[PDB]
Parts: structure tokens; C-alpha cells; sequence
């Protein structure tokens, strides 16, 4: 002691709490377009018939 | 009264002495004790060694005794669910002794019950029990201890 | 606890004062015992009636009480309910030690402490 | 499952199943499951079984 108090230093605890990534596991695909929108065409075609 | 600063809501208070509880409302507990140290901690250490008392295991057995090793209870071998080892009859020694182990089926959610009855002799030369006997306390080796020396 | 200073400032870092207590060469004595009131670091104590260490203070009562004869010098600070451990021997400063009013030459202060193993002196 | 929906599941059907003559038995043939019967509680995602 005296003026003041000599302290060591140990190392600093640290916690970093990330967010894993689990609905991301279905959209493997990427897109990178430089128009406005993007379209789909979907076809449905019975053909179980008598 | 050197605080080495833990929080106040880890030192938690319940009952096994009320009507109703069961083998799974203790499990439950101690899992929500598990969630909070989960939460609070640096590294997230889920907690794996449960030591308790020697009242606390006494109440532990006198609740859950028929719940556990029963009809389908855990330490059932038709049921695939679990792999718990807890042994139905224990020997009383002063000291540390390993109870078992409270493992699901694949290694998920594994308990290991410690059971401390050790005895200083205390300041004032009385028999003190050393592990608090009507608590429950689990550790896990995250703690990361250090041993402090001063000056002689 | 958050915003730095900018503007140009002086300051004290401290200033350190020695403390010596020892006078001479005489044993030294120590014996903790419960507390009774509040008690500072070497300040003088006594035993009331209890056998607890309250501070002294002569003048006490018709009958001069416990409270009056001095024993022993504390040695660490406690409070009520505590204990402190004080020095029973050896040769202590004249000016270290925490002492009350109406108590305060030299001959008052060894008069305290004619009798036992502590004893008063002046440092040089 | 959600947290409650996954304890909503297990509060009533956790009797029916791990029990006698459930789908989780070791002497009746008809089911190979292993959803298993104790799991601890982080703030994650953990896979009970099948």
C-alpha cells in the first residue's frame, strides 16, 4: 500500500455470444441480380385419369 | 467478508418437503439451476457434477425412490430412452462417494451425483459438516480456481 | 465513471507519512478478545464490566469504573461484536497512538502506563 | 418443436410413451425409436431423437 494499492493483472474474461445458424441450413442456393423483381412459373399437370 | 461476487439469484431456496413433488420436479429444478448458470457464465459450461448433502440426498431417495426404479421409471432396461446408473444401496463413509449418473440416452443431459459428508473440526473445536448437508451445489471445472498466496 | 477529462488540470497523487510505533527493546504481548465498541487502529482500550475492549476514557462513573484503567493498544480495526487483538508489551511512541482529551502531555500518558509491560516513550 | 411445445408434448404423452407397451420397448418389435428421455436445457438447438 502507501500512496496506493500495486495490483496484478490477470487475463481478461471475455464472453462473446454469437447466434448459430440453423434455419439457414435449407438455403443452399444464391442469387445475385441486379433487376427489380424475381419470377416463378409453377405447372401443375393431372394426368391420372380413366 | 471477502465476496468474491456471484449473483443473488444462483443461490436459490425450494422445497422437497411440500406435498406433490415429484422425481421430475427435482430434476426440473436443478435444470433450471443449470439454465442459469448457462446463462451468467463466461464460457457456458453446462454444469456436469452435481454435489449434494447428505439430508439433501436422504430427501432426494425418501421423494423419488418410488418414481425412480419403478414401473418404467429411468434405470428401466426395457426403456431405450436413458442410461442412468444410480445404485440402490450405498455404503456411509465420512467422506466423498460417487453415486451414479443421471445420462440420457446418447450422452445428452448427464448428471453425476456426488454425495459430501465430510467433517472439520471447527474454529471454536466442534464437529462441523464441511459440504452444507440440507443443500445442493453444482460445480463444473469452468470455475477455473486460483490459488492465491500472499507475502510471508 | 465513462467520460474522459480535456481540459488542463494539475492534481495530488497522494502524499505518504511514515508511522513509527516501537520506542525500545521490551517484549511484545498480544492477546485478541471480543470487542465492545468501535475502535480505530491503535487507539487505547480498556475492559468494562463484561469483559469486552471498549476504548478508554477515564472520568467515568462516585466510583471510578472498569472503563478507566487502560490495558492494552489495538492493532486492527473492528466493531461491536468483533474482535480486536491488542499489544500488551513493549515500548510504544508517544505520538502514534490514538489517545482522547484532557490527556494529552507526556506525563499524563505514562502516568496511563506507570505499571505494566507497556511503557511510553519519546522518540528521538 | 418450440420450448413449450416440446414440454406440452412431453406432459401428456411422456406416460404413453416410454412406458409399457409404447413405442418405446424393448421386448415388442414393432418400433425402433430412441427420442431420448432427459436432455439439458441451453438456449440452443439439440436433437432429441427419432
Amino acid at each position: 500500500a502507501g500512496l496506493y494499492t500495486t495490483y496484478q493483472l490477470l487475463e481478461v474474461q471475455r464472453k462473446l455470444k454469437t447466434l448459430p445458424a440453423f434455419f439457414l441450413q435449407w438455403f443452399p442456393r444464391q442469387i445475385n441480380f441486379q433487376e427489380d423483381m424475381i419470377a416463378f412459373d409453377k405447372v401443375i399437370q393431372d394426368v391420372t385419369r380413366v | 467478508r471477502v465476496d468474491f461476487g456471484r449473483d443473488a439469484a444462483l443461490t436459490m431456496t425450494t422445497d422437497w418437503t411440500a406435498a406433490g413433488v415429484t422425481l421430475m420436479d427435482m430434476i426440473a429444478d436443478l435444470r433450471d439451476g443449470q439454465r442459469l448458470v448457462s446463462d451468467k457464465s463466461m464460457s457456458g459450461t453446462v454444469i456436469r457434477d452435481y454435489v449434494f448433502g447428505g439430508d439433501a440426498w436422504d430427501q432426494f431417495v425418501k421423494v423419488g425412490g418410488k418414481e425412480l426404479w419403478g414401473k418404467d421409471g429411468l434405470m428401466d432396461s426395457t426403456i431405450r430412452g436413458s442410461e442412468t446408473n444410480v445404485t440402490r444401496l450405498w455404503d456411509d463413509v465420512e467422506g466423498v462417494q460417487y453415486m451414479g449418473e443421471l445420462v440420457g440416452a446418447n450422452g445428452a443431459g448427464r448428471m453425476r451425483i456426488w454425495v459430501n459428508t465430510q467433517k472439520y473440526r471447527d474454529q471454536n473445536d466442534q464437529e462441523q459438516f464441511l459440504m452444507k448437508q440440507k443443500a445442493v451445489m453444482g460445480i463444473s471445472s469452468a470455475i477455473e480456481g486460483v490459488r492465491c498466496f500472499g507475502a510471508i | 465513471t465513462s467520460l474522459p477529462n480535456y481540459l488542463a488540470g494539475n492534481g495530488d497523487l497522494g502524499s505518504w507519512e511514515p508511522t513509527q510505533i516501537f520506542a525500545g527493546e521490551a517484549d511484545i504481548v498480544t492477546e485478541g478478545g471480543a470487542a465492545g465498541a468501535d475502535i480505530e487502529i491503535y487507539q487505547v482500550i480498556a475492559k468494562n464490566a463484561a469483559g469486552a475492549m471498549v476504548p478508554h476514557d477515564p472520568t467515568a462513573t462516585e466510583v471510578p469504573a472498569p472503563q478507566s484503567v487502560a490495558i492494552g493498544i489495538a492493532a486492527q480495526p473492528a466493531k461491536s461484536g468483533q474482535n480486536v487483538p491488542y499489544y500488551i508489551g513493549g515500548v510504544f511512541n508517544h505520538a502514534a497512538l490514538g489517545w482522547h482529551a484532557s490527556l494529552d502531555t507526556l506525563a499524563k500518558r505514562q502516568a496511563v502506563f506507570d505499571r505494566t509491560n507497556i511503557h511510553i516513550g519519546n522518540l528521538y
